[PDB]
DNA sequence: AGATCACGCGCGATATCAGAATCCCGGTGCCGAGGCCGCTCAATTGGTCGTAGACAGCTCTAGCACCGCTTAAACGCACGTACGCGCTGTCCCCCGCGTTTTAACCGCCAAGGGGATTACTCCCTAGTCTCCTGGCACGAGACAGAAAAAAACAACGAAAACGGCCACCACCCAGA
DNA sequence: TCTGGGTGGTGGCCGTTTTCGTTGTTTTTTTCTGTCTCGTGCCAGGAGACTAGGGAGTAATCCCCTTGGCGGTTAAAACGCGGGGGACAGCGCGTACGTGCGTTTAAGCGGTGCTAGAGCTGTCTACGACCAATTGAGCGGCCTCGGCACCGGGATTCTGATATCGCGCGTGATCT
């Protein structure tokens, strides 16, 4: 499931930061990278949905917990 | 300066990139949403000198 | 009343008139040195001037160090044991009443 | 005789860089990024469901957040005088933006 | 005829690492850190007077400041393969914590 | 006041780098540091007047060095707060 | 792990040296902390492994 | 010519001769901490009233799920080239140690600006009832923009021509 | 007249320029569709007018502490000399990504169904703000003392070099 970010979709998230040539170990750690962050997020957004005594994460909650890191996201009805 | 990004990409209506544009463009207001990300913005088309061909 | 428009210094009005190579510049000073013939004992000397800019004359050290008491000054200013030590900026600038 | 027009190795990545700098749509297919927020979700509560709005969310603020990190990993490998980036220089930028202990 | 006891380049520069690691005192003199945080408020106001404590907390603020700065430009140094930190070094690591632009 | 930045000495940026870890330290590393120090003295001491001035203060108090740093995210224990 | 860090010193008085101490030695205390400042607290003594003599 | 033994040279390890810096052990004076005392302000006890939140019922929106096609994208494989990495050599920049100079630090004295507090008073903000019009939700319509197909053009990679540098031959000058 | 050196011309090799075809991308005109913008209607939040109270403005007083300055000590900063180790530029290898073509997978889109839970509404109760009384926990201050900072003397690494001793390699001598 991790799996799922593919290498090709790594090597466009490399290229539009600019990457121009990727070592071949940067996919795993890349998927380390991201199951992290998204643990961290998933996580307070859970927390937040909990509080609300709701089984269904809201866009809310995601937004919530990503300005509680400060990643604040926009767009989302912050 | 959305709306002068807008008109430099030959659009009359303002969407997320053209806000992003003006943002990162900026230096003030770049600073201002410095931990600030904007959905659908993309980022600035930014190559590194050493990247590019000889 | 300067000449105006552009002026070379000697070194380059000769880089330009010897074109860095070589066998031309050998080509020229051989011939100095034959057309100075009667005085080829300081051929060589007589032909490196031209290629030299102004220099002001100093004594080489040679010949101040045969006197440990003289010294130079900070800008040629030639100094003896009979001159004092300079002041600083603390001890004049500084100094309170 | 006939020879095939392969690019220079390199070019192919600068226009891809290009193209990817220049638009805005996301970079991970939607369903198996879908899947792996459930998935790491389901750890914290069974029977979770998401908004479209909130995976959709989840997945700008990830890949923003990928982006501003391969830009730093760029960066911390040019400054090795490489031009490749490898799993040093993402912990060397993880490290010095207090992510990573 | 005997030679003095000259210890090896980096040797004494280790050992000053552990003296100022194992210690807490300031390493910044206080005199000079007043008069600069003085001449530097001088732009904002004039005729500002400073808590003794106000100075005091300035300089703990910058001295940890620089420190941990000077952390991550090792760590970029070293990154590098080099012992040496150069000021290139200094930026890397101010443009990845998100300091500089 | 003038030219204080220099009292920043080497010998006082060669110690910080040493608590920081460093072993060999270049030469042109002194000026670097002495710049960032000013631009974040500058970032800090801008907020403290501004607090200061709010209170319709002359003096700054180590209270409004704390607030400005905690504002900038750099929370500082031992000065109040 | 301020006294505990005190004792380790022979130290009957916790000092802000100790409080840092514990702090950053304890993970989940140093990320709680990662962002402040403990005045007279110093450093962690460490040293890169490269820094060192062979 | 090959093998063994002895001597000489080179490299590694230990010791050591030292001497340098650090840590430790002891005595000492200190001032910073812990503790006791007194005063008072803020927390506790008791009571009221009102609205905020808990709970049940109902609605229907959105999430989940399933299916089936199609087709963009991932996966896989191969050739190779260019980038990473190791080794090496050179140069100088930086570390180390030492006089020499500077000014930081301490401490002590004198002055007063301004922080901090107190008392008085009023002008500003909360609160409330009545009025209404600005902002929101819903509906609609149409044009800005997505898409798309085709042409134009604008970046990527091979052989000939021109120019520059090196080598060889011919001619001229100088020397023998 | 012969040989060597230098200049001039011709030929060969290398580098640069151009010169060309090929993909990839940008631009341009046509189509069409769905979201942006405008209008309508209702309602609920903002406005208006008014009263009450106290938060804050303002003046006066005072007592801290921030500023200034001055001298003595000496620790630290500076400047210089010297050397070596580190930066870095270069070279060579090798292999590991990149580019591209083919095959496979599953993302994606459109469609229909089901019901779970989020939202809204009504009702009710009990929890918290508010108020008054009061007393006790917390705070300021003072005193005593002992934990720790200072300084001096001593033990302990320990870092760097040289040298001694041991081991290994090479050269010489002797034996087979």
């Amino acid at each position: 499931n991790i799996q799922g970010i593919t290498k090709p979709a790594i090597r466009r998230l490399a290229r539009r930061g600019g990457v121009k040539r990727i070592s071949g170990l940067i996919y795993e750690e890349t998927r380390g990278v991201l199951k992290v962050f998204l643990e961290n997020v998933i996580r307070d957004a859970v927390t937040y949905t909990e509080h609300a005594k709701r089984k269904t994460v809201t866009a809310m909650d995601v937004v919530y917990a990503l300005k509680r890191q400060g990643r604040t996201l926009y767009g989302f009805g912050g | 300066l959305a709306g002068n990004a807008a008109r430099d990409n030959k659009k009359t209506r303002i969407i997320p990139r053209h806000l992003q544009l003006a943002v990162r463009n900026d230096e003030e207001l770049n600073k201002l949403l410095g931990r600030v990300t904007i959905a659908q913005g993309g980022v600035l088309p930014n190559i590194q000198s050493v990247l590019l061909p000889k | 009343n300067l000449p105006k428009g552009d002026w070379h210094c000697n070194e380059c009005k000769f880089k330009i008139f010897i074109n860095n190579s070589m066998a031309t510049l050998k080509k020229i000073e051989s011939n100095f040195i034959k057309q100075n013939n009667n005085v080829k004992i300081f051929a060589k000397l007589l032909f490196n001037i031209d290629s030299h800019n102004p220099k002001q004359f100093q004594l080489p050290n040679y010949i101040k160090e045969t006197f440990p008491a003289v010294k130079t000054g900070s800008r040629g200013q030639y100094s003896d044991e009979n001159d004092k030590i300079p002041l600083t900026d603390r001890q004049l600038f500084n100094t309170s009443y | 005789v006939k020879k095939p027009h392969r690019y220079r190795p390199g070019t192919v990545a600068l226009r891809e860089i290009r193209r990817y700098q220049k638009s805005t749509e996301l970079l991970i297919r939607k369903l198996p990024f879908q899947r792996l927020v459930r998935e790491i979700a389901q750890d914290f509560k069974t029977d979770l469901r998401f908004q479209s709005s909130a995976v959709m969310a989840l997945q700008e603020a990830s890949e923003a957040y990928l982006v501003a990190l391969f830009e730093d990993t760029n960066l911390c490998a040019i400054h090795a005088k490489r031009v490749t980036i490898m799993p040093k220089d993402i912990q060397l930028a993880r490290r010095i933006r207090g992510e990573r202990a």
